């Protein structure tokens, strides 16, 4: 893949929503199919025990 | 009796920026003045429906 991007086949590309879309997300005005998009976090822990 | 109103946020935004509109108190006088009116229509209906 990384040789076809030096080609230029291939190029990263970055856009937004179109603001239509933006309004009717996962419900309002009956538009169904189309849930957000969502971040969370998870924490978790290490435990070190002690030598003499 | 009762009503009820929706508006999209990008429209609140949009309506103010392009006419200093709020989007919001104008739903509010609306369906406020649109109550009254109907109500006050009613009344004169009744006198006349109970007319001799």
């Amino acid at each position: 893949i990384k040789k076809q991007m030096e080609a230029g086949a291939l190029v990263e590309i970055a856009e937004g929503m179109a603001t239509s879309i933006a309004e009717l997300q996962e419900g309002f005005n009956g538009s169904t199919d189309n849930p957000w998009n969502e971040m969370g976090f998870r924490i978790d822990k290490q435990v070190i025990e002690a030598k003499s | 009796r009762q009503l009820k109103a929706a508006y999209s946020i990008e429209l609140a935004q949009d309506l103010r920026a392009v006419h200093g509109m709020d989007a919001d108190a104008e739903l509010s006088g609306i369906l406020a003045t649109e109550i009254m009116l109907e109500i006050n229509r009613e009344v004169v209906d009744w006198i006349n429906y109970s007319a001799q």
